[PDB]
């Protein structure tokens, strides 16, 4: 057996596209640009005395998506000046779309929920922003389709 | 297309619905000329007198038996042969004679009022119906009345009221019609044949075992009960054969032929439970009246009676011609068939998309799933099959599946492109059948037991 | 009208869009990196309005084994025609939906029992699926 | 040509068993169909509910996926 | 697995078979489920998903030679 | 012997329907939606010096059903307005019928017994409004019904 | 089927209004701004032996309005001597209203019931005034109505 | 247990056998009755119901070589 | 695994060499096989299987 190329392409972290109302997000931090995160398990477990087994499925979605941006970015002062704006007209709710370049995608609503804290030192400061999602279901953007009817038994 | 109302209701009065089962559609082979085809499928006895069946005809009494089952089927399969003529014999005894004939569509109960007298009279009274005589035929002979159709007409006769048998005629053999019928359709389980000749019988036990049908007859001989050493009736004669069939003695076998009674109590029940038959009851049989002696003589023949015990009806025992329960006998043919179409099933659907399987280390493990997967599984859950360990034999009954590898196949199967040995092993449950008790009763004051305290030592432990 | 709604809002809430994006300068340019944009545009407006308000059915098919989710297609740069680049007008933009049904008829079943009903069967198995016999 | 036409040969797939709509299934016995598949004559048999093509051979009584 | 979760939580059907074979140790199979889904990271470099499959039973069971020597260990 | 698994699909909190007049409810609170409870026992039991036992059945079927919804939830106001509306009128009665996913179900008549208390926070409120039913037995809708006639003894 | 936004705005505990008297109340607690709770049941219940069951209305509506606020609040020294200005002059019936940001509302009279009590320790207290109401209908402020002469059947 | 209580209720026929088989423990071999039927809660996880069943008698008999010591405790 | 031979210079025919065209390069591979049929073997058992062979030794 001979060792194979999992895809044809390269990942390219430039290609992973951030629309937050619209806008495409510059100027990210080094090490990582987004983490997307589930709240809940998607189903729990029952176990009874005997060994009877029941589940229920969780209809709780919601999730946090962490933003990394440098201090000295200007998208800083639009999230900002955005949070005050939501603050006194009361609307938080903004469309939020995520654009993966050789993996899954994400487009729901989401709004900001925790400000990142301010540190000033020698080098130059990092802001891990805190964005919530309705709903956190990575959905794929491949030829994924033709075999989940497949997969399916009992 | 056009509806008038919003919402319409229609009222039934008094009847019901009933829900869809899945079941095994029974076969009768029967010997009419009500249509061309060998085999058609009816849902109710309505649909066979419309097709001009006579009440009270053999297909018909199968039919009503085999409907008022717990499990009857949903669907019943009706073959067909030739027809010569037809009897009617009044040996025997009778006050009123009713006898439904059916002609063409044209339907008419002759009526009558020692047996020879009796049958004249009956052969007379037909020719008095002009329309029988144009388009049928009577004549009387001895204790029985002999009906042919003219060419060019179908004729069915059935029982009407009275004690009088009715017995059909055909020059076709069963071993030549079985495999024209099964030609047609493959899809029925159950195989039961009119005639009750022994030549018929052993036809078509030894073409059900060559086809993968369960066979069911009813004998109606008096030789059945007959003591041991009589070894001279159809049920010694398949012992001898090592065949498989559920036979069973019966009064009323060839006036009502009640083999749809037996169906009905075995059409929807799964095998997967292995639930035996035998305390089952079943509607339309009669008890069997003889005394111990001749219940014992039938046991030993292998000959299931139906037994009446504390006001109801049971049959006993559910044995087989070759000794083997019945029970055991459904779950391997269950098994046999269940595995192969999952196997069959899944092959297709990896087959259907492309990527079909190659015969491969990395691909051939997967059937151990699949397999564990549909019987291997339910028949665990429904309690069929049997898991644990064995204190006695200190041995593990859980299910085992080998499959061989690519190394181990043989170059010759590679062209063949077909691959074998795979093995699979099962552990059957039991019923309960027979219980004995053993009880006690004191009249004076017990006896004061030993007062020992110690805890029950286990062997002697003398031993060199 | 269903039809005719969809028509109307989705042109209008495309052309609101790139309004807006282009009186502020940086007007929308044909390249990967901006015409995504244009999911999230569609799926605000009338995608997400007629899935709120039911108009709009989403799900899995268990008869025909197919999702009812809207879907969305955009061409990448590299497929579109020279000419078009010239004419400044993109093409092939594709989407898709499952309308709902209201309910127009209805027809019903009765009955009616007189007599004691009869006894039902007595069986207490799972009830099978379909017949194991098959060649 | 409608199961078949699209499959991609690299994968080495196999018509066999495929389903294919608009033909019926074969209504011969047994022995029929052994005799069929003497002649390399593929049928399209119809089982557990459903339709199949089966085994593909060609003239020759090679498998058309090898070929 | 993406596709598959959603199909099961608007059918109602999460259960599908689940089966390891191991190379020279034990072995699994048995019936499983996704339980939870695994957070996304996008770096520098390739980035890692750990899926989380419930097991209806966790008994790893041989598939060696094992079996003669069960009924040695035995006593008491 | 080894685990089964008590059911074939799993316990979709989604599925449960509440229907109060002929529309569904919805915006339900996080942890639970509905609590069925009987007021009285079934069934009394009096014992004697002596030992004899006997035993009389209760005819009081009256219940109360518990119902959680957020106080940002629209059908707050569709009851707050139907409790006046049944105040000034007189009429008080209305259908009630709830649907299991994978338990027992209700088709009764009841009403509105109680208003929940109001509280203001730092976080969403939630109320807890108790509707009564005019018999609280829980039905069945499953393959119940066959071995009904196979438990009774003596 | 999708997660739905309960609301458009978002409940911000800024916006609920109170109007004791026609001026505004400032200094709240921490936790909880007000509760209000009903004193009696709506519809009693009456059950026969047999079965039969008959239900009578239930006219009283008074209720209690907690109120927390700091020890700190101006709004203390109001409250307290109105106390007394009530007492010695023998009026104590004033106006009471609450707006709600994205539930229901109140408007009705009521009074001062009891003066909480005052506790003082390393951290600023709490005091929890407690205001009665002659009626405590929570009234609703939104669309509806176009469907309470929809549920409405028997 | 629900379509029995309205059989029960409707027939008048609440008696029922209850037995109880202890593993290592005592025993319990009597008649009884549904007393009480619980409450139904629908929530994230599976819910739970405990029914009461009513026992004629309450006396916890034993399965064991207890029987030769009864006869030794005995004193006064 | 595929195997690929291509001959070298010396090996090429002077009638070759003067057509300009080269002969003889030679590939070889092999070929995987769908799964047609499959025949299985099942057994039951009513009584209480006796014991096994406890002879755990390593087998030979």
């Amino acid at each position: 057996n001979q060792s194979k190329i999992l895809t044809l392409q390269a990942y390219d972290p430039a290609k992973v596209l951030v629309f937050i109302g619209g806008q495409r997000v510059s100027g990210f931090a080094a090490d990582t640009k987004i983490v997307i995160t589930r709240n809940n398990d998607n189903i729990s477990v029952h176990a009874g005395v005997d060994g009877e087994i029941s589940n229920a499925l969780s209809r709780d979605n919601t999730g946090v998506m962490t933003l990394s941006l440098q201090n000295t970015a200007k998208w800083n002062g639009y999230l900002a000046q955005w949070q005050r704006q939501a603050n006194v007209t009361g609307l938080i709710y903004l469309p939020v779309q995520v654009e993966g370049s050789q993996g899954l995608s994400l487009n729901t609503i989401g709004w900001i929920q925790k400000q990142p804290d301010l540190s000033y030192g020698t080098e130059v400061g990092q802001m891990d922003w805190e964005i919530g999602v309705l709903d956190a279901w990575l959905s794929p953007d491949q030829i994924q389709g033709i075999a989940a009817g497949i997969t399916g038994l009992l | 297309e056009y509806q008038d109302k919003v919402v319409d209701v229609e009222v039934s009065l008094g009847t019901q619905p009933i829900d869809t089962v899945g079941f095994e559609t029974p076969m009768f082979l029967a010997m009419h000329g009500n249509f061309p085809e060998r085999i058609r499928f009816y849902v109710s006895t309505a649909g066979m007198v419309a097709d001009g069946f006579a009440v009270g005809s053999p297909a018909y009494q199968f039919a009503t038996n085999a409907f008022a089952g717990n499990f009857a089927p949903q669907r019943v399969a009706i073959g067909r042969m030739s027809i010569d003529s037809s009897k009617v014999d009044f040996t025997g005894t009778t006050e009123q004679v009713v006898v439904n004939i059916t002609l063409n569509k044209v339907v008419k109960a002759v009526k009558i009022n020692t047996p020879a007298q009796i049958a004249t009279a009956l052969a007379d009274a037909v020719t008095a119906d002009a329309d029988l005589t144009g388009k049928a035929t009577a004549v009387a002979t001895g204790t029985y009345v002999t009906v042919t159709a003219v060419s060019p007409n179908v004729v069915s006769v059935g029982k009407g009221a009275g004690v009088y048998k009715i017995v059909n005629e055909s020059s076709e053999t069963v071993a030549t019609v079985l495999p024209s019928v099964i030609a047609e359709n493959h899809n029925w389980y159950f195989l039961a044949t009119e005639a009750r000749s022994d030549a018929d019988i052993v036809a078509a036990a030894e073409f059900a075992k060559a086809n993968y049908k369960l066979h069911i007859y009813n004998s109606t001989d008096v030789d059945a009960y007959a003591p041991e050493n009589s070894a001279a009736s159809v049920f010694d004669t398949l012992k001898s054969l090592s065949y498989d069939s559920l036979g069973t003695s019966d009064a009323g076998a060839d006036v009502d032929f009640t083999e749809g009674s037996v169906i009905g109590a075995m059409a929807a029940n799964d095998p997967s439970y292995g639930d035996s038959l035998h305390l089952k009851t079943m509607p339309g049989m009669v008890p069997f009246a003889g005394s111990d002696t001749q219940r014992s003589n039938a046991w030993s023949r292998n000959a299931n009676i139906y037994r009446g015990l504390y006001g109801g009806g049971s049959y006993i025992e559910g044995k087989t011609s070759s000794g083997q329960y019945v029970d055991v006998i459904r779950f391997s043919h269950w098994v046999k068939f269940r595995m192969e179409e999952s196997v069959f099933a899944y092959m297709k659907r990896r087959s259907d998309m492309g990527l079909s399987m190659k015969m491969s280390d990395e691909d051939l493990p997967v059937l151990k799933s699949v397999l564990m997967n549909n019987p291997i599984n339910i028949g665990i859950r429904n309690g069929g099959i049997l898991t644990g360990y064995d204190t006695e034999n200190k041995v593990s009954y859980d299910p085992t599946i080998i499959i061989p590898k690519r190394a181990n196949i043989p170059t010759n199967d590679l062209a063949a492109r077909i691959l074998r040995d795979v093995k699979v092993e099962l552990v059957y449950n039991n019923s309960l059948h027979y219980v004995k008790i053993r009880a006690s009763v004191v009249l004076d004051r017990p006896a004061g037991q030993s007062t020992n305290a110690q805890t029950p030592m286990s062997s002697s432990a003398v031993g060199v």
